[PDB]
């Protein structure tokens, strides 16, 4: 029995662990999301993925999962995997909820979450989670905020991250135009279009295949709006307009 | 030899080679050799040491007022059988008030060290007990080994360099159902000196000797009053 | 006993290549991945008769790249499998170890997997002088900047800083890198001084992939 | 006894699950069968051949009803499907002593494709070789969903799962539209499945199941002959 | 439940599973602690900003009570769950014994929770060093640190991480009685010390002070801008 | 069995409470102290029988302190009493059930000050006054005859002062000294212990 | 090629006790010596850099008030031990009303040394001398990672065991005092450490039938040392 044991917690002669960064490699295909924030509201720019002529498109969403009353998440990675965290912080929020009566901040949702993800690669000879996830939401005491997850189980804050398969090719153009606390949520959007202009192969820009979801913070709603397929082509084509324009100004 | 590992995995030919290796470990202690008169039930011991002043290690233990036995192995699981060799003797004392029957105590031993040898990592327990006692059908003698095999005899010697004294106690057993304590004493002296080479032999501090007798409490001798029953040999012949 | 190990792209092999710039002495090179042959038993005797050459010549250092290649891949050309690899392996750390005349020769390594290859080689005696290969600083990575970039008539806007911070792990490999792109993307518009969105193309086709 | 507690199911080096892989491929060398939702109801029709002519075809069933409303096909090996058909039943049985109403048809895949990951990340099991269709009309609106041995599933309009089912897709495509009635899409699916079948497409060869607003139920081979004639 | 014996002996008498582990501590960023007579100085160097990232989410140092401060190396998940360990132990001392938590006594916690680990079934050792720094009752400033294997030590100056060997090598021949003479001279023997290690310009460091009565004070880059001056102005000078 | 009380202004919480521990007829220690701090704008007021007041109050009092060190931040007031609700509340039906009775006093910067109100069956009650024991049935009424909204905390005290002559003129048990806080924006404050010479 | 950790040898013996003896070697070296007059009990701390605090490691750790110990090879482990020792002497007094022996001390260690497993991780990397003064005088055990005790007039264990050991056995007598006993086993100690013998690198502990377990400290200490 100790010659089928595969030993996924132990360490490599060179220091490192093998088995996550196995599942940080299947993370950086088969998805897109990223994230932006510099004023009142935060987004969530993902990328669909099976775009077949034969689906029903329902759910109200693909990759975008409401978690608490006034935060939400985007997943990246194993699908399967997915759907048991999604419903796994789902009820670590409202825990806390029937234990203080007062909404989970951001925050300490992520570090709960995040210690079940390290348990994982730290014993019981068990295969880790290929998730990596984003997390937008709203708190007092901070107010709009932006977490990226990892697989390994080691979050952080963030304004602007990809985790895309050309996701170093975003980061390295997010911080080539970006503006700490002037973008609005318009010039984001703007900005959020330009983005997976680039990192998306497919090219023009269909509007069935991206997905973009807006939390905004109306005064007792934190209103989370997956916003419709009438409103992101007038979007794209604005992006269209302006680059024929300083094209051939330039 | 993948067959060489564990417990569980037999043989092509049919020797589960984790219990003969185990058998290694008693021959590695040092010999001891037990008997019987009609009356009595002497086994004696021979001590060793790592340097000349660590002191020696002890083998014969005292189980009950009417069981005695000998070690040869590993010390620690020695021990390990030791502390359950004496629980299941003063509770039987405390529920039928009576001294256990010693037939009746090694076949709780060979139910003990059979289950680690059908398990799955799980060792044998190497060890080399030689027990003496009393039933109410007088001396007995009886070995085991780490097989879960116990052997009912009326002498035997085990440990490193034992089949010299083997052959001694072969061609001695007619007389050893006649004689009082003390010449049975000193016919298992001799075959001590037998397995040992040519210069050194018992001095005084290096054996033991424990007595069961039919009026007599368990009793060991240790460095001092064995020295009564060590004078009264011969000189080795060469 | 001499050898060399680190990531994919350090100084291994170019190191090697300065050392022979500034030998006197005889010198050759090739490759582990070369030591199998579609045929049996091959391999080993090319071994033997080879070091016997090297040995027969003159002050001499022979170094082989990459055996490691031999220790981790396998091509279904090869008759058999590992059943060769062992034995040619084996005669091979033999016969840096012969119990005759080892003759005028010393040896340098250069693997990107040591780690995993046989340590019986690694046997003190067989192998003496035993260094790393790290990742170069960035305050150094300033200099390999220079390096690339003094005979080359660059435009002025030249802020090499900006542009090491780019992969934060990069390697000297990739500074020659960005620096012949950008080159190339003159000559395709025929400028002449290599200008800093160009290093941006640079950076963003050579490394985004 | 007890068990192993040890996954016997490790990421590729190139990051790729391969005994999820390896269970595709069984799925693809199983029984084809297709799936179409047409504005009033689902048609789930399969392809069952005996093998023999000592074979009693009404014995066993390839679709199975779940509860009132929601029936349930496969394309796999037999023996697993079983398994997760009883482990369903249960749980649309729990859902119903707490809330007193029968299942969305969306909550159940919600539940039977958490068992299929939860399976295929345990200690010391190989994962389900079956993929499955299931069907349903729940609050007017029909549905028609896809799971897959991953634990995963889709909302497809018309889908096909088993031998040949990359064909079947491009005919499903020139196809179906989205204004059908129950009765074309019988006609259709028949037309699908005779792709791949042999010669002889007869009462007890296939087997199909319906879904109205009356409810799911069951084909007999009765007027199963009546489809199958004046068909292709 | 998961039985196998991870950490086990070589043929030779090592713990291969533990060693393996000091090489993750090799590679971490690199923390610097030295303890003046009144006021500790500690600071981790290698912050390693992106600038798009929130500056506090990033942090190494933080505390375990009021006067325990705590900074570590390694790789962070196992970090986080150690503290999350010690900060309950420390607090239940308080339902205890009535004083707060020695700074000895926090120590031998971690290291007997770090040891065990290295003992049982199914369980790799922990990657990660630490530094445990305070300033206990009646006011004697020390510091320890901690060892994967779980050999809990004191220090007088010390320092861990990517690049700790010659940073070692550096304070023997640099510590002075005098160098801990003044609490802003203190501070100036921590960034001439980060200052020999992996570059950190001022950009990528950040001490952090305890004056054993506060709580942790980190100063924000405007003294370490100033301090960083005033180092190299008397280097500048001098040679 | 004893006596607290909670008068609670604007932007101010004004809390007293009795300093007798008692025994069968002798009273054992004449300087005892009923409160509990949690943060620096919280506090905790318990009454009941021997055991419980100490070991459930400082079971709540490391769960608070706990909470700061894990997130950077205090709890609000509101949080901090209703955490203690559900677990008097969950401990209710057990085999061994906690007889503390309570009101809880705490300032946040947002909602202003605030007062709540406990007993041992775990009911709250915002309130804008409270009390407990036997000398709530003299003390109530002096305190709703005499209370507006806006009073400032200079004659909040002389209340208290009125409040506690009544319960030395009227009431059998012996209560000689009394211990005041006040909680406002800069946090705790002690008052003076306010008290009636029995030479 | 993985054998589990309960296995055998061909030769018998078994892998990770023997695998376990090795570690020892490994450790810094200690000297103890039985004397009728009382036990010495004296190691090294091989110290490693100038930085470091000499005090806050130790060797020489005390059980109960009238036994001490010593300990080598590894040292967190050996912590373990020492915390089952000390609850064992306090639950006999408990009991008894007396005090525990310096034999019976021992095997209730022993017990605890092989038991490592499967069910219910490995053997313990350390070796013990237990120096002690019951009823029958002034005691020296030592144990092994295997569990096999036995009682020693004059031990040396650590990495210059052997060494020391063939030096040890031509200076001991069985009348020695303890004054002479102190100085011959510093005179061993300065043989073969790696630096020069002063009063922080090494410490001692003497236990007496008079008073209970001393240790020594550098104020005492260095006049044995001035006078070698
Ligand atoms: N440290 C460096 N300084 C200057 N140039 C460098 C440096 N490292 C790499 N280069 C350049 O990149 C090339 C790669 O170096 P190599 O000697 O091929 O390295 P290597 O590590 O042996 O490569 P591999 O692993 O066999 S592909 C050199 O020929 C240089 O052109
Ligand atoms: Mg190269």
């Amino acid at each position: 029995s100790r010659r089928y044991d595969s030993r996924t917690t132990i360490f490599s002669p060179e220091g490192r662990l093998y088995q996550v960064e196995y599942a940080m490699e299947a993370i950086g295909h088969a998805g897109t999301c990223l994230g932006i924030l510099a004023n009142d509201g935060v987004l969530l720019a993902a990328e669909r993925r099976n775009i077949h002529k034969l689906l029903d498109e329902v759910f109200f969403s693909e990759k975008i999962y409401k978690l608490n009353e006034d935060m939400a998440c985007s997943v990246a990675g194993i699908t399967s995997d997915a759907n048991v965290l999604t419903n796994e912080l789902r009820l670590i929020a409202q825990r806390y909820l029937l234990q203080y009566q007062e909404p989970i901040p951001c925050e300490q949702l992520v570090t709960a979450l995040c210690d079940i993800k390290q348990a994982y690669t730290q014993f019981g000879g068990k295969r880790p989670f290929g998730v990596s996830l984003l997390y937008i939401g709203w708190d007092k005491h901070y107010g709009f905020q932006l977490y990226q997850s990892d697989p390994s189980g080691n979050y952080g804050g963030w304004k602007a991250t990809c985790i895309g398969n050309n996701s170093a090719a975003a980061v390295s153009m997010l911080k080539q135009d970006y503006k700490e606390g002037e973008m609005t949520l318009k010039s984001a959007l703007a900005l959020a279009i330009k983005v997976l202009n680039k990192t998306m192969d497919v090219s023009k820009l269909s509007a069935e295949k991206v997905e973009i979801a807006t939390l905004t913070r109306e005064n007792g709603k934190t209103v989370i709006r997956v916003l419709k397929q009438k409103e992101v082509e007038q979007l794209i084509k604005k992006h269209e307009e302006e680059e024929a324009k300083a094209e051939r100004e330039k | 030899n993948q067959y060489d590992n564990d417990v569980t995995v037999w043989s092509p030919q049919g020797r589960i080679h984790q219990i003969e290796y185990a058998m290694e470990a008693v021959k590695q202690g040092s010999a001891t050799v037990g008997l019987k008169s009609k009356t009595h039930a002497v086994l004696v011991a021979l001590k060793r040491a790592q340097s000349e002043l660590a002191a020696h290690q002890k083998k014969i233990l005292h189980v009950d007022n009417h069981i005695g036995i000998s070690i040869a192995g590993l010390t620690a699981d020695a021990r390990l059988l030791c502390n359950f060799m004496r629980q299941e003797c003063l509770d039987s004392r405390f529920v039928f008030d009576r001294p256990l029957p010693v037939s009746r105590l090694v076949s709780l031993i060979g139910s003990k060290t059979q289950i680690p040898t059908q398990r799955y990592g799980r060792r044998p327990y190497g060890v080399g007990l030689l027990i003496a006692g009393y039933d109410d059908m007088g001396p007995h003698i009886f070995q085991t080994c780490p097989s879960a095999n116990y052997f009912d005899c009326r002498a035997m010697s085990i440990g490193a360099r034992s089949q010299s004294a083997r052959t001694y106690l072969e061609r001695h057993m007619s007389e050893f159902m006649e004689c009082n304590l003390n010449e049975l004493v000193k016919h298992g002296l001799r075959a001590l000196r037998e397995t040992l080479p040519a210069e050194q032999d018992l001095t005084t501090k290096n054996v033991s000797i424990g007595i069961v007798g039919k009026d007599l409490e368990f009793t060991i001798y240790d460095d001092d009053d064995v020295s009564p029953f060590l004078e009264g040999l011969e000189e080795r012949p060469q | 006993g001499v050898i060399l190990y680190g990531p994919p792209g350090t100084g291994k092999t170019l190191l090697a290549k300065a050392v022979a710039n500034q030998t006197s002495a005889t010198f050759l090179r090739v490759v582990g991945s070369e030591l199998i042959q579609k045929y049996l038993g091959d391999g080993p005797k090319l071994v033997r008769e080879l070091f016997r050459v090297a040995e027969e010549h003159a002050p001499s250092i022979v170094f082989i790249d990459e055996i490691d290649a031999i220790g981790t891949k396998r091509y279904d050309s090869n008759s058999g499998g590992e059943r060769e690899i062992q034995r040619t392996m084996l005669e091979l750390l033999n016969q840096l170890d012969g119990f005759d005349s080892r003759g005028d020769v010393k040896v340098i390594m250069a693997t990107n997997r040591i780690e995993t290859l046989d340590p019986a080689l690694i046997r003190p005696g067989r192998i003496d002088r035993k260094i790393e290969f790290p990742l170069p600083d960035e305050k150094t990575k300033k200099r390999i900047f220079q390096i690339h970039t003094s005979r080359m008539t660059l435009a002025d806007d030249v802020t090499l800083d900006d542009l090491i911070m780019a992969k934060d792990d990069l390697s000297g490999a990739d500074i020659k890198a960005i620096c012949t792109e950008a080159g190339l993307m003159a000559l395709r518009e025929r400028r002449m001084k290599v200008t800093n969105e160009d290093f941006k193309k640079s950076k963003e086709n050579v490394l985004y992939k | 006894e007890r068990g192993y507690s040890f996954s016997l199911t490790t990421f590729s080096p190139s990051g790729k699950l391969v005994q999820i892989e390896y269970a595709l491929a069984a799925v693809a060398g199983g029984a084809p069968s297709v799936g179409i939702k047409a504005a009033n109801g689902v048609v789930l029709a399969t392809e069952k051949k005996q093998k023999s002519i000592l074979y009693d075809e009404r014995s066993v069933h390839k679709v199975e009803p779940i509860t009132k409303h929601i029936g349930l096909v496969y394309s796999g090996m037999g023996p697993d499907y079983r398994v997760l058909v009883h482990r369903a039943r249960k749980l649309a049985q729990q859902y119903y002593l707490v809330y007193q109403e029968p299942i969305p048809t969306a909550q159940l895949v919600q539940r039977v494709a958490s068992v299929m990951q939860e399976y295929t990340q345990s200690g010391g099991v190989r994962p389900f070789g079956v993929s499955l269709l299931i069907c349903g009309w729940n609050e007017g609106r029909p549905y028609l969903f896809q799971s897959d041995p991953s634990g995963a599933y889709f909302a497809w309009k018309a889908t096909a799962m088993g031998k040949n089912y990359v064909n079947g897709k491009t005919f499903l495509e020139k196809r179906y539209n989205e204004d059908l009635e129950l009765e074309d899409a019988i006609h259709t699916a028949i037309l699908t499945l005779k792709e791949s079948f042999e010669g002889q497409m007869t009462e007890d060869n296939i087997e199909v199941g319906i879904c109205n607003e009356a409810g799911f139920r069951r084909l007999t081979p009765t007027e199963v002959k009546d489809y199958l004639a004046a068909i292709a | 439940s998961y039985d196998r014996a991870i950490t086990v002996f070589s043929p030779d008498g090592h713990l291969f599973q533990v060693e393996y582990a000091q090489e993750a501590v090799k590679k971490g960023s690199t923390a610097v602690g030295v303890r003046g007579r009144d006021i500790v100085v500690l600071g981790v160097e290698k912050k390693s900003v992106a600038k798009l990232q929130d500056e506090r989410t990033v942090r190494k140092i933080c505390a375990l009570d009021d006067n325990v401060c705590m900074a570590f190396a390694g790789l962070t998940a196992d970090a986080r769950i150690v503290i999350n360990r010690a900060r309950v132990e420390c607090q239940s001392h308080r339902l205890t014994v009535e004083d707060p938590v020695t700074v000895e006594y926090i120590t031998r916690y971690i290291a007997s929770l770090k040891q065990r680990y290295t003992q049982s079934n199914g369980r790799r050792p922990f990657g990660i060093s630490a530094l445990i720094v305070g300033f206990d009752f009646d006011g004697t400033p020390r510091l320890y640190q901690t060892d994967p294997s779980g050999t809990y030590h004191a220090w007088k100056a010390n320092a861990i991480g990517r690049g700790a060997k010659s940073v070692r090598e550096f304070l023997e021949k640099n510590y002075t009685d005098e160098a801990i003479e003044t609490d802003d001279l203190t501070i100036k023997l921590v960034i001439k010390a980060l200052l020999e290690v992996v570059q950190s310009g001022g950009k990528n460091i950040e001490l952090a002070v305890m004056r054993r009565d506060q709580s942790l004070k980190i100063l924000n880059p405007e003294e370490i801008e100033k301090y960083v001056a005033e180092i190299e102005k008397e280097k500048e000078e001098n040679e | 069995m004893e006596y607290l009380i909670g008068i609670q202004g604007p932007d101010y919480v004004l809390v007293a409470s009795d300093r007798v521990a008692a025994s069968n007829i002798v009273q054992m220690k004449d300087d005892h102290d009923k409160m509990f701090k949690m943060s620096e704008k919280i506090l905790l007021l318990c009454v009941g029988e021997a055991g419980d007041t100490v070991q459930f109050a400082e079971y709540i009092q490391k769960n608070v302190q706990l909470y700061k060190m894990r997130n950077g931040y205090e709890l609000s007031p509101t949080a901090a009493a209703n955490f203690t609700r559900r677990n008097l509340a969950d401990c209710l039906r057990s085999r061994t059930p906690y007889h503390v009775n309570l009101l809880l006093a705490g300032y946040d910067e947002h909602e202003g000050p605030a007062l709540y109100y406990m007993d041992y069956l775990a009911a709250l009650a915002k309130a804008p006054f409270a009390a407990h024991g036997y000398g709530a049935f003299l003390t109530l009424s002096i305190l709703d005859r005499y209370y507006t909204p806006t009073i400032s905390r200079e004659r909040a005290v002389e209340l208290l002062r009125k409040c506690l002559e009544e319960l030395q003129k009227r009431f059998i048990l012996n209560l000689p000294t009394f211990s005041v806080r006040i909680i406002d924006k800069n946090g705790i404050h002690d008052l003076d212990n306010i008290s009636f010479p029995k030479q | 090629y993985d054998r589990g950790v309960n296995t055998f040898s061909p030769e018998g013996r078994l892998f990770q006790v023997e695998y376990a003896i090795e570690a020892i070697k490994l450790g810094s070296t200690a000297i103890g010596i039985q004397t009728s007059e009382g036990v010495c009990l004296a190691v090294e701390k091989r110290i490693t850099s100038p930085l470091m605090e000499p005090s806050s490691i130790e060797k020489i750790v005390e059980i109960d008030a009238h036994i001490g110990c010593a300990m080598s090879g590894l040292i967190a482990d050996a912590k373990t031990l020492i915390d089952k020792a000390r609850v064992e002497t306090q639950n006999h007094w408990f009991t008894y009303n007396e005090t525990m022996t310096v034999e019976s001390v021992t095997q209730a260690v022993s017990n605890l040394a092989l038991q490592f497993g499967e069910e219910d991780s490995r053997p313990f990397g350390v070796a013990l001398l237990f120096g002690g003064v019951d009823e029958k005088g002034p005691q020296l055990f030592h144990m092994d990672p295997s569990g096999t005790f036995v009682q020693c007039d004059a031990r040396a264990i650590g990495s210059a065991s052997e060494g020391a050991q063939s030096s040890l056995q031509e200076v001991y007598h069985k009348s020695m005092t303890l004054k002479e006993a102190i100085k011959s086993s510093l005179i061993i100690l300065k043989q073969v450490m790696e630096e020069k013998l002063n009063a922080t690198n090494i410490e001692l502990a003497t236990v007496q039938p008079g008073q209970n377990f001393h240790m020594f400290t550098k104020e005492e200490l260095e006049e044995v040392i001035k006078d070698i």
